């Protein structure tokens, strides 16, 4: 039912998984560890009740997934959750299907749960690699994400007026320069890069860099800022990494700190790219330079919405990540291939995707020009394509993407135990 | 003790006041008086 | 009540050998009992449907 | 006793550890955490709690030390079957016995392979099982490709292949497949331009079990932080698309795109097609690497090994021995053990070859805790049938790990 | 109260966090999890003696009172005196916050025992709590034998080379003639070698390991010839080699056998002991040896790093023991309610009064001027350790002491919200 | 009704056939055969009307074919079976038609039927020539086919980037070569062929072969591998089959087996071409060589989906077989001609296949360039055509071929007893 009901259940399943990994090889003979007890009780709540005793946890989990696939593949059944209103409301739909009456239903505790959540965003050491749940909440209800949760900046990257790619810029940063070019702002897995490259020298002085939309929400701690000539391992041409023992200290400054931030020092920096533009004061002329900020990157408190709401999207077409769904689908895919359905499933998904796209544009017809260049499980790409439709209003594409993601995520969670035979 | 409890806990949702179940309800059709009867006509052409 | 907050709690006392309250009087120290017994009034209670 | 009987206890000790690290700094006054409670009961199920752990490590060193005691664990038979042996050593009698719950324990273990977020860095136990009984490893667990590497036809090694990648080319050479910690590299270096069209690449053995999710595939010129010569990472907004395909996927996988890709190298071959000629090109796949379902056997069975001699990692053992070693050096017993182990290792190799004799040409280049090496050494004897070498590795490994696990609390006084 | 009493409550607050993380999205209705139980009972140690209903309220009140405390020097004065960092003497202090929140929390002697059993654990925490560091830095206690750390953080300034990241510019500049040996460090590897414009003969070379790397230890490492440092290209070094090249190896004072280079084998060895003895096989024009593996701090040798004994020259380059990574949330809250500025001022204050009580006579030393705010500890520690006026010892103690207070703030302020 | 309901009944009629074959010439006077018992009972299950012993099984079997032809022809009636959803979901349609009512309904015992079915894939000697029912299931539901059922490689074939076809590649293999050409991979009825043709001798050493997408499904047992120069009986030029007792051994290896497989040897082998490639090592240089693998061919486990789903198709146009439908139609056709309807049927079919494709493309209209080069029963060709429409994207094309096939088969089964009079 409720979009909420599905999440509460997805969360439960993710919890079951968690406690399974917690119990692996910790299930000893003479004791009932708390973790196991909890795992046991979670199994108990998964089924109906009229599902009786659980002698072998593999079965109820297996049964549940099987019913889920025969559901998520039949338009006639799972149609209800594909219409616009399912995503934007907590309206209990009038739909009868014994999969939902059995498995989907409010599972989380209120209001205690919501509260524990809020308290976590203020917690010291959040989970480094969080559950789909959190992402689901963000992408759908646009809730907040933990203040200390780290993320790889390159994911956040989106297309801007100037450079239209983070990776593509690579082939160009490696081509020697014709003359002094425009600044560039790129990101890796563990560091941010910005600078100016020229075939001629560049005088000492003050140079302004306009922090890109997508990056204006980044924050870094334990960072080292230095000059470098590589980008993802590929060599950058048209820049100098040279310096004299007694060169003129090169410093930069951000609108959030009144003190200058040093460059090329063994000091660990803390600053945020929010608030404006980085004012960089180059100590000694250089023939093209590249600054590197390498440290722990986090999304500025309370601004994760930009990323997950798909608001940081200005132009079309655009670059876009998958919010990591691929990393979670792995198992379900393996299970699909292992019983020969990877194909029959892949078909039913196009069907699901198409019908979803449909219910978003009035009048009800697959927009022309729509042709996917990838399969349902390569979201990153399909998203790009959805977002590239000139026909439909931008804000509607944005919704479609978000919606598809939630459904996709839901799959990655519920299907894992599929075994029809 | 904590977990011994967590094992032994379950739900029962119960209406506060018991349903009032009517058994001997007598609902039977009664014909109205004499009346003009129209004999529906047969499907013609 | 459970603190300042009033609650309607299941009367374990009338559930025979599922009288979690009595089962707890088995613990060692009076305080461990009280704590458990009060935790009982928190988890075994009547709440809104 | 039984091999299972040891693993069972190993697991119980790795459990003692896990819960100990869990209870650190989370041990308060009027509060009994569920973790501590478990830990406590595990301590009991084994034998202040520091004294006992100690007694146990002691008696263990004492045991694995004398070839007369642990002789049975060194026989080709102890590793081959779950047959309870006839032995009376008051160590095994006191510490080794079944501790896991069957069948439940196993059921969980499998439910785990399908788990969304398995442990990023698993316990020795999981490895022991894969290596010994040939079990499965979680489908979503990640590994660093370079560990998965074994020698193949085309090239001797992985790392060594670096110095050759640093030397300018003479003429259009042969394809190369190499791997780092977080990425896979493949291409064709040349000092003369290479036309654009279609290029068949055959995925090596070791690398045919990998699968990547959330990956960026781009053209680069670095390898382990070293410059690759004879390769150009150049292009322009005009250049035509450079796609690639794998049998597992019917569609084209784009390169040099900000798109996150997830494909699988289980098809056996990558079909790459350049859109613009390049003076040597190197494609890189950087993402999350997992080992395909049911193929993790190859790696842990040493069945992915084809040539001789070959390249071989240590299945991460080195990383677990650290604790034990540091406790050895603090006793002076570092040398004594270093030797006793040199015997333990000989004897085991012995019992694998009939007739019973230390084979021709067996000089060890490194001590017992540099397994990755000593393994290379044993996989190097051509006078002894191949398969038997592999087994000695696997077998030697298991004892090593067991040491890594039981000695830790060693304080011989 | 006593220094231990703050650490205890810190650890508790730090635990409460852990469990809150543990409970996120694992709190279901027809199911009470053992984790939630512990969390619940922990929220009871902060309440004034003893169930809650909304944990936000008490925690909020606690942070709020804390900010109000650490802000006014009159109150938190005693925590600044030279003695509070040593003595476990119950302080002559009467303050609401102290009596309402700080008190002994850990269980003795048990906790102490567990902690030790931990050092000898197979897989300790990769990202330890602040508690562990507090103990190291303050009481000089031990760190787990298997805990990994990035070498570059371990770095300190030494006679030969002044900095670690600074050398980056130098290393990328073609050489004039054969230069001296360099010992740089990255996040995941440690580099050394010699660069020249001319060739270097095949033979035996000696490298002295810096006073800071004489504590490192690696496992699962690949040692090889490379030309990059932090992604930046090193010049005056060749990586090139031929399949026919004579093997190059090296030896450590603690392992009589040779350690291969450019091999697919995974090495294990410590750097403690003495000097690295590199046996270069083929003669080459500039070489760079790279050790990329898992780094550890030798047993009972973590005293250097956390007590500041690895510091010999002035000025030195140092890290912050990571506090920066913990202040994140607290800062974010500070900016939320426009206290960021006021707090900074109050801190500069704190810091000054602190520095003060460490030098007789009682006056701020001359020439002291910070280049960064209270939360860029790496820099402030630099400046404090670079005062020609005071003895090296009193400088260190100040950095450490300043750290503990900083850490505490990072832990207690998190729930701040005045409104 | 339900697609499942049709399959179930087909299987019944297809079973009735089987037993009719069994009972032929085994119907004696005083005997009671388990076979005849089965048959006579099955004769009963047809007609919802009556259940008396059938004195003349010809009658009801006829009435049934007649009723069927009269149904399958009128698009007003059998229309519902041509919808996109009928080939997808098991949703009982709200249709009222005399045929569907009297003859279609679930008939297979559940769950037993499936159990038996799966237990079967593992059986030692499966039927060498499977009922249609099996394909119907693989083509429609994507079910597994028996692990050891044989198959002729060439059928399995599909078009690849390198070479366009298989049979046509023959003529080229005949013409002497200009110069050392690129590798070829062709397949006969009982054997697979690969090699490299050249007019000039090619060196002794290692040679890598990329096994095609269609053949990476194969696996052989009881195989003789040798050097030959024939393809379907035609002579291959630019290859030599010469050799001598002195020649060094010529071995080849596959990824699935860590051992060398000998060539031109009397030993019988078994290996899997699912490894992705063959590594051949010529012991002595040859002026053009061609290796042959002759043995028992089987489709690897959980891979038959590629063949029956049309997923092995990557190019366009493409060479495609017919899943053997042609072989089952024979009877029906000969029965049509008998009463002079071969003509009138072809016209009702063209309306069917057309009207079918229609429903497959939104918006609802015939595509441009629909040039049917062959009649309804030469499926193999009509498929190539459907799959050659550049208008509609690959997926919808494939779906139409499959859907068409199922209908085609459905006819091949029900028509046979047709006699209007």
């Amino acid at each position: 039912m409720s979009r909420q009901m599905w999440l509460d259940t997805s969360a439960l399943l993710e919890a079951i998984s968690e406690y399974v990994v917690r119990c692996n090889g910790d299930t000893f003979s003479g004791l009932t560890t708390g973790d196991f007890n909890a795992l046991s009780n979670m199994f108990t709540q998964l089924s109906v009740s009229s599902a009786g005793y659980v002698s072998d946890p593999r079965v109820p989990l297996q049964t549940m997934s099987n019913m889920f696939v025969s559901f998520i593949t039949s338009t006639d059944r799972c149609g209800y959750m594909l219409r616009k209103t399912w995503f934007n409301s907590d309206t209990k739909p009038t739909v009868s299907d014994d999969f939902i009456t059995t498995y989907i239903r409010p599972r989380l505790q209120v209001p205690m749960s919501d509260t524990v959540r809020q308290l976590n965003n203020l917690s010291l050491q959040p989970s480094a690699k969080p559950k789909l749940y959190e992402r689901q909440n963000a992408i759908m209800k646009g809730l907040d994400i933990p203040y200390s949760e780290p993320i790889e900046p390159c994911k956040l990257f989106r297309s801007v007026a100037g450079q239209t790619g983070n990776i593509p810029m690579m082939g160009i940063l490696a081509t020697p320069p014709a003359a002094q070019q425009q600044p560039f702002f790129v990101a890796e897995r563990r560091r941010i890069l910005f600078g100016i490259r020229s075939n001629a020298a560049i005088p000492a002085g003050a140079y302004q860099f306009v922090v890109p939309a997508w990056a204006s929400v980044l924050s870094v701690t334990g960072a080292y800022v230095y000059f470098t000539n590589s980008f993802f391992g590929t060599i950058i041409a048209g820049v100098t990494a040279t310096a004299t023992a007694a060169d003129a200290a090169t410093t930069f400054t951000v609108p959030t700190d009144a003190n200058n931030l040093p460059v090329q020092t063994d000091s660990r920096l803390s600053f945020s790219l929010g608030g404006g533009n980085i004012n960089l004061e180059l100590g000694v002329a250089k023939t093209g330079f590249c600054v590197a900020i390498e440290g722990e990157f986090t999304i500025l408190a309370n601004r994760s919405q930009a990323y997950y709401t798909l608001n940081s999207i200005t132009q079309t077409p655009t670059s876009i990540d998958d919010f990591d769904v691929s990393d979670f689908l792995t198992t379900f895919l393996s299970q699909l291939r292992a019983c020969g359905q990877y194909e029959i499933f892949s078909d039913a998904m196009d069907q699901l995707t198409n019908s979803l796209i449909t219910n978003y544009m009035d009048p009800p017809a697959i927009p022309a020009g729509l042709a996917f260049t990838s399969p349902w499980f390569r979201f990153s790409e399909r998203a790009r394509t959805i977002l590239a439709l000139q026909n439909v209003d931008l804000n509607i594409r944005k919704l479609i993407v978000r919606h598809l993601w939630v459904i996709t995520s839901l799959i990655a969670v519920f299907g894992r135990y599929y075994r029809p035979n | 003790f904590s977990e011994l409890r967590n094992f032994f806990t379950g739900d029962v949702v119960i209406r506060d006041d018991p349903f009032d179940v009517w058994d001997g309800v007598k609902a039977t059709y009664i014909p109205i008086g004499v009346h003009g009867v129209r004999l529906d006509p047969n499907g013609d052409q | 009540f459970v603190g300042e907050l009033p609650v309607k709690s299941v009367t374990l006392n009338k559930l025979g050998d599922r009288n979690m309250d009595a089962l707890a009087e088995h613990l060692l120290f009076e305080h461990d009992v009280v704590n458990a017994q009060r935790e009982n009034r928190i988890f075994y209670q009547r709440k809104s449907a």
